[PDB]
């Protein structure tokens, strides 16, 4: 079946492929996707993902080989070239969820290489990620889920810039305070604060930014978020996620989080805790709670 | 010593 | 009661089968529950992992096409409440403060996290943590050195003994851990 023999046609010629050399490897999966772009559009769904990944090692490789061979540098950028056009292949078929997941994966390749202009080729690939992220994506949990992938593997770069982890950085804050609904967009930005607080670039000699006043600004309007919200059990259960997010920068020696912050916030919570059904909902929404004061205690 | 351990 | 801890398989994306000598041990007929962090990614693995018991319990990966998978889930397993989720949601990733965090809102006794690819398995404010890692070995961007392990559990009324399983070259080798509920 075409789905199905496929997903393990190449998942054998993967396997069969690390005997395969460095060198050779290169040319075997430039004819294998010769091979399997005549297949056809619901079919390289399930061909291209793999050589995209085996092109991903490919690069790695490379870099095991750099004190044996000196054109590793320039080999790393034409896999990353060849990756780049898999993934391509894939939206001309009408795809997004799929195509914008193997962008990530080849900036954070890209990025822990380091080969030769590799911040270029990490920054197009995530741009190219936002690209499908905001034309192509429009449901709510599942625009939630693949915004928290970009800002968690973005949280996990250390090789851009400031002038490239800016836009980037204030990039994910905008999309995600634009989110389809008011819980989301509390999640969503709230969990942007860690992109300011543990997020690296090649200015700080490889040490964490600590913005703690940007910490705060995103939590604070984390809650102001939270308010506005559309159901009660929803809009405490956003007040008692927002609250476990300022202990953990205020464990983290986070100055901007003061003990005021806090019980300004337990006591909110305290006031509409019983304005809730009787349901398993909100059964689970105390116990959180009651586990957050047991932590803090 | 695994249950497995074969 | 013992379980099987394992995800992340990645097939056919980064792999295309478990180890040889991991398909030998996993047998049917011999575990009770299966718990997975997920990223199979397809049915092909997830009847593979069907034959191996009866009760199995997958979260959604980052990578896995089956939406009818739960982001995260707990279940029991005799006096311990275990919380399963993948660990893509869990930022920063392999983040200690943030999987207590996840703990507190779980209220389980053992949470399971996976994204890292790196097996993991400690005690932390009187709390049980596991990460599995790649029983395939599958390919990582942040770490160049993954070695194929599952994870087995031994649970008796409240101890459990967790059972590391990895593939150091050709050899599989076993390490054992144990955790005492409060």
């Amino acid at each position: 079946e075409d789905f199905a023999d496929e997903q393990s046609l190449v998942g054998r010629f993967i396997h069969l492929l690390r005997s395969e050399d460095p060198d050779q490897q290169y040319l075997i999966l430039n004819t294998a996707r010769k091979h399997f772009g005549a297949g056809g559009n619901q079919r390289i769904r399930f061909t291209l993902p793999p050589l995209v990944f085996a092109a991903y090692q490919l690069a790695f490789r490379y870099k095991e080989n750099s004190k044996v061979d000196d054109k590793w540098e320039k080999k790393c950028q034409k896999i990353f070239s060849f990756a780049h056009q898999t993934i391509s292949a894939l939206i001309k078929a009408e795809l997004a969820e799929l195509p914008l997941r193997l962008f990530l994966q080849g900036a954070l390749a890209a990025g822990e290489i380091g080969f030769e202009n590799h911040e270029t080729v990490a920054y197009e690939f995530m741009s190219q990620a936002f690209s499908l992220y905001e034309d192509e994506i429009s449901d709510s949990k599942a625009q939630l889920a693949a915004i928290t992938l970009i800002i968690g593997t973005f949280e996990r770069m250390k090789c851009f810039s400031e002038e490239n982890h800016e836009p980037l950085r204030t990039q994910c804050a905008l999309a995600a305070s634009k989110l389809l609904k008011k819980p989301d967009q509390g999640r969503a930005v709230s969990t942007c604060a860690h992109l300011f607080w543990s997020g690296r670039n090649t200015d700080k000699n490889g040490e964490e930014l600590h913005g703690g006043k940007r910490v705060m600004e995103c939590l604070k309007k984390a809650l102001k978020i939270a308010n506005q919200c559309m159901d009660p059990s929803l809009q405490v259960q956003l007040f008692i996620e927002i609250l476990n997010r300022y202990i953990y920068f205020y464990e983290k020696e986070n100055d901007a989080v003061t003990i005021q912050v806090l019980n300004q916030l337990i006591q909110k919570i305290r006031e509409d805790l019983p304005n809730l059904e009787s349901s398993e909902e909100t059964e689970q929404i105390n116990k959180h709670f009651h586990n957050t004061l047991e932590h803090l205690r | 010593d695994d249950p497995l351990n074969a | 009661m013992l379980v099987l801890v394992l995800g992340d398989l990645h097939i056919p994306h980064r792999c295309n089968s478990l180890p040889a000598k991991f398909k030998k041990l996993l047998v049917p007929g011999k575990i009770q529950h299966i718990l997975c962090t997920g990223n199979l990614c397809t049915k092909e693995s997830y009847d593979y992992l069907k034959t191996l018991a009866g009760d199995v319990h997958i979260v959604r990966g980052d990578f896995d096409e089956n939406l009818n998978y739960p982001e995260q889930k707990v279940v029991t397993v005799g006096q311990f409440k275990i919380g399963l989720i993948h660990g893509h949601q869990v930022i920063p990733w392999g983040d200690m403060a943030s999987l207590a965090l996840l703990q507190r809102q779980f209220d389980v006794d053992i949470l399971i996290s996976g994204h890292t690819h790196k097996f993991e398995a400690f005690e932390h404010e009187n709390k049980f943590y596991i990460n599995p890692g790649s029983a395939t070995g599958a390919y990582n961007a942040l770490e160049t050195n993954i070695i194929p392990s599952f994870v087995l559990m031994d649970i008796q009324a409240s101890t459990v003994v967790t059972y590391v399983y990895q593939l150091i070259g050709d050899d599989v080798k076993v390490e054992r851990i144990e955790y005492k509920k409060p």
